[PDB]
RNA sequence: GGGUGGGGGAGUGAGAAUGCAGGCAUGAGUAGCGACAAGGCAAGUGAGAACCUUGCCCGCCGAAAGACCAAGGGUUCCUGGGCCAGGCCAGUCCGCCCAGGGUGAGUCGGGACCUAAGGCGAGGCCGACAGGCGUAGUCGAUGGACAACGGGUUGAUAUUC
RNA sequence: GGGAUGAGCUGUGGGUAGGGGUGAAAGGCCAAUCAAACUCCGUGAUAGCUGGUUCUCCCCGAAAUGCAUUUAGGUGCAGC
């Protein structure tokens, strides 16, 4: 419908839950405010999402030569991406697992008035 | 002044004891420091009892200072300079700034500063 | 607090070593047993 | 059969210690494992036709590194460290003056 | 105590849908001509000075 | 790589065995983050600093939480790089990763000297076979004998240079 | 809290091996397991006991009684 340009992350080192924290306060925004937004985000994952979306609208503006002032976050989630498994050794010799877990990141920015 | 209602600073009362007295010494003698915005709001009227006492600044007041503060260094300029430049002022000497969070914590940070 | 496994190499050499295995049967056919399952160390 | 000293001297051992050590004309080879100090004292005197004041002799064991999956060693080596006579002519070691 | 048994979709989603940030509001400030936008607890400090945007 | 038809043959059908292997949930962004010595500020480096570097304060050990060995470990040591794995957080740092370097003895600790307990044991005695024990002898320190001290130097060795 | 010049504590080296050792004696200890260690082999031990046994439809359809039993929660013959 909209002209639009995409950016994905992938293998981002932050557990999706945790990523989605942060995903849910920009969901919908401008580029501008979300981006500001998530500088003032105390949260960690709050820079990786800023740079996956300040790229897509780079992507926006280089590529597909849209004004960058009129650019709305249309589309973003955070899907699982692989888990790599560690152990914790624990009391009496039990020893529990730990999981690494990562996210693939993906924004759809597109422009309209 | 009023003690702390609740945990005190850095474990202890004694450890509260010796930080405020560093954190007095470092602010007498760079005029600005940037610390954690519990310090700082601690901090506050602890200095300006000291600065008081610079005020008055006789030789009564400057035992009474080095009672809490070990630099003879700073307690000089504190005498010497600070007591004189706010000599015309009443109260309110210090200012305190919030400023961003720091990483690793997200601990709330302030600096606080010699009005002038 | 004591854990059961307190090493010495000289004594490990002199209560497992090459030369106690050869010295009986039982030994060298311990030896000849890894061998034949194509252990690295014998 | 017949043996040649020049079996005993591998290579000379280059670093910044053994070219510290040339200033001192005090010179460092990588020798045959299993020779000893005599031997390598009489087989540098015939090679250089120079007069030997004694032989100092270390061995070293070769690092570990693991490649893919598991660790490989690298080969132990033997230096010797050889200081001549004082007042003997220099050996020239033909690449290294230090 | 251990759970008895393992709790449904929906049971599980309507507390998790509970941990969630709170957004802060932002005001707007301008220094040295650039216009940013900062929390207000911070409108003194980026007057002064002592707030780097990045 | 398959379909259909006439025949032939099956490791031929799983939902349960507190079944086995792999993947993934719930508990849950929850408990915990490993002693009751305690950290602070200024400056620096950097994309990034509570944790790294420098300085100055403050505190703790001081019959150890200091300094040397033996056993054990095995390059963990030094220099130069690195930062997706590891470090219960982060890390520009590291006992982590990569490359190169580094251990110098007539006197130090051992062998080439000596033997104890004990081990092995020519012949030998005993034992259906297998083998048991043991003499001559030969090994075996935790012990006996035996010759060096002070200072300097490297990033890394020093009673060794 | 007990002993702390002794029937003391401890380092190094050595010896005793499974119906065997060792034990100021508790069936204690013999590599986190001991009223007979551990490993491999006989071996896919045995279990009147417990658990499990996977696609479909059509027709019919019980027994929990008798006798015997080292038998009674098993089985043989009868009955259905
Ligand atoms: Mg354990
Ligand atoms: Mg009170
Ligand atoms: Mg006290
Ligand atoms: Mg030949
Ligand atoms: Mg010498
Ligand atoms: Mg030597
Ligand atoms: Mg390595
Ligand atoms: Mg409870
Ligand atoms: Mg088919
Ligand atoms: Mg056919
Ligand atoms: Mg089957
Ligand atoms: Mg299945
Ligand atoms: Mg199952
Ligand atoms: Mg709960
Ligand atoms: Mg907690
Ligand atoms: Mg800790
Ligand atoms: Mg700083
Ligand atoms: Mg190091
Ligand atoms: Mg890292
Ligand atoms: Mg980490
Ligand atoms: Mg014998
Ligand atoms: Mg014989
Ligand atoms: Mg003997
Ligand atoms: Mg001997
Ligand atoms: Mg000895
Ligand atoms: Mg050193
Ligand atoms: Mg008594
Ligand atoms: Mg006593
Ligand atoms: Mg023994
Ligand atoms: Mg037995
Ligand atoms: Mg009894
Ligand atoms: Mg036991
Ligand atoms: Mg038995
Ligand atoms: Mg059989
Ligand atoms: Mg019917």
């Amino acid at each position: 419908e909209y002209p639009s340009a995409v950016a994905k992350a992938r293998f981002v080192r932050v557990s999706p839950r945790k990523a989605r924290r942060v995903i849910d306060l920009v969901r919908g925004r401008s580029v501008s405010d979300a981006l500001d937004i998530l500088r003032w985000a105390p949260q960690a994952a709050s820079g990786p999402v800023a740079k996956v979306i300040a790229s897509a609208a780079a992507n926006a503006q280089n590529n597909g030569g849209l004004d960058p002032a009129t650019l709305v976050v249309a589309t973003v989630y955070a899907d699982q991406g692989p888990t790599a498994k560690r152990i914790r050794p624990r009391a009496q010799g039990r020893a529990f697992r730990i999981r690494r877990r990562t996210s693939h990141i993906t924004v759809v920015v597109e422009s309209r008035p | 002044p009023k003690p702390t209602k609740g945990p005190r600073l850095g474990g202890s009362s004694s450890h509260q004891k010796a930080i405020l007295a560093n954190l007095a010494t470092s602010l007498f003698e760079h005029g600005r420091i940037t610390t954690t915005e519990p310090k700082a709001r601690a901090l506050r009227p602890y200095a300006e009892k000291l600065i008081t006492h610079a005020k008055k600044g006789a030789l009564h007041n400057r035992r009474e200072v080095l009672k809490k503060l070990r630099d003879k260094d700073v307690v000089h300029t504190l005498f010497a300079e600070i007591g004189p430049f706010f000599a015309d002022r009443d109260g309110g000497y210090t200012r305190i700034i919030k400023i961003e969070a720091r990483k690793g914590d997200n601990a709330p940070m302030a600096v606080i500063e010699l009005v002038r | 607090g004591k854990r059961t496994f307190q090493p010495n190499n000289r004594r490990r050499a002199r209560v497992h070593g090459f030369r106690l295995r050869m010295r009986t049967r039982a030994g060298r056919s311990i030896v000849s047993s890894r061998r034949r399952k194509g252990r690295r160390t014998l | 059969t017949l043996a040649d000293p020049r079996d005993i001297i591998l290579a000379p051992v280059i670093s910044e210690k053994s070219y510290g050590l040339l200033d001192d004309n005090v010179y460092t080879f990588l020798v045959r494992p299993d020779s000893n100090k005599t031997q390598i004292k009489i087989a540098v005197e015939k090679i250089f036709a120079v007069k030997v004041a004694s032989v100092n002799t270390a061995n070293r064991q070769g690092k570990r590194k693991r490649t893919r999956t598991g660790y490989g060693k690298r080969k132990s080596t033997k230096r010797a460290i050889v200081t001549l006579a004082p007042g003997s002519r220099p050996i020239d070691l033909f690449g290294a003056p230090a | 105590a251990v759970p008895k048994r393992r709790k449904s979709r929906s049971n599980t989603r309507s507390r998790r849908s509970q941990w969630k940030a709170a957004k802060t509001e932002l005001v707007g400030v301008t220094v040295a001509g650039h216009a940013h936008k900062v929390p207000r607890r911070l409108l003194k400090a980026a007057r002064l000075g002592l707030i780097d945007f990045d």
